[PDB]
């Protein structure tokens, strides 16, 4: 969000010519903002269109530097406290199924509308039960690979 | 007889035949039995004196064992047999089930990601 501006003379609005002798589609391709439009957008000053320069040398020097890591891919994550996330997880899946069968019979009823709004106050097993699922298939994954892949590189 | 290892009743067969003496076919089944009866008893057993193995099966004291030992295994020593069976030493190593592993679980990975 930057909408470079420059002025307008007021003798043009005196005259009433219109300023800028547009002589290319280009400058029409952003819609004037309403709120700018309020204040004196084409009629005490015009936007211009802006754009940026990037280069390869500074692209690769700031998106593969921003988010990085150097030897975090070997690193097993305190096993003892890995096991206690996931028993903490599933533990809550437990509780969460048993809502999963008391939200598949009221469900599939008439105006589905009906029951889509009232899905707006409490907690969606649907949803709710496949979260913690994701979460737990990623975090083993990595965290078992971690070990084999470790179990070669060192000895 | 010959899937379950009951083989005294083999020989029993062997003297009673329907047809003829079909011997041209009991000769091909000793090379079927010997040398299956002496790989069931190579596994992990204890000292087998030239006793049992020499009068079991048909003959008293011959010396086809000794041949027999020598092309098998059975150290001679004093009237002293062994079969050692460790497979130990093999087991027990997870850095070739490593790589066996690591390609398992890039597959579940494959196949939980990317769109099939």
């Amino acid at each position: 969000v930057i909408d470079a501006f420059r002025l307008i003379n007021a003798n043009m609005m005196v005259l009433g010519h219109e300023p800028r002798q547009t002589t290319s589609n280009l400058g029409h391709l952003n819609k004037p903002s309403i709120q700018a439009l309020i204040h004196g957008l084409n009629r005490h000053y015009y936007s211009i269109t802006i754009n940026y320069r990037k280069n390869e040398l500074e692209q690769k020097m700031l998106l593969n530097l921003h988010k990085k890591s150097w030897m975090e891919g070997l690193t097993l994550q305190d096993y003892s406290e890995h096991c206690k996330h996931n028993e903490s997880v599933v533990k809550e899946m437990l509780e969460l199924a048993k809502n999963y069968n008391k939200a598949v019979e009221e469900e599939d009823k008439m105006t589905p509308e009906q029951l889509a709004i009232k899905n707006v106050g409490k907690q969606d097993p649907k949803r709710h039960l496949e979260e913690h699922v994701d979460v737990l298939m990623t975090s083993n994954i990595v965290q078992c690979l971690a070990a084999m892949l470790d179990t070669v590189v060192f000895k | 007889y010959l899937m379950e290892g009951s083989y005294n009743k083999v020989f029993l067969a062997k003297g009673n035949i329907p047809a003829e003496s079909y011997t041209f076919f009991i000769d091909i089944l000793l090379d079927t039995i010997r040398d299956e009866i002496a790989g069931c008893i190579e596994k992990a057993y204890e000292k087998i004196l030239f006793t049992e193995a020499t009068r079991i099966l048909f003959f008293n004291t011959p010396k086809k064992m000794t041949d027999y030992a020598k092309k098998r295994g059975w150290v001679l020593g004093p009237n002293n047999y062994y079969s050692f069976a460790s497979q130990q030493q093999k087991p027990e190593d997870t850095t070739i089930p490593s790589t066996e592993l690591a390609k398992q679980v890039i597959e579940y990975a494959r196949q939980l990601e990317m769109i099939v």
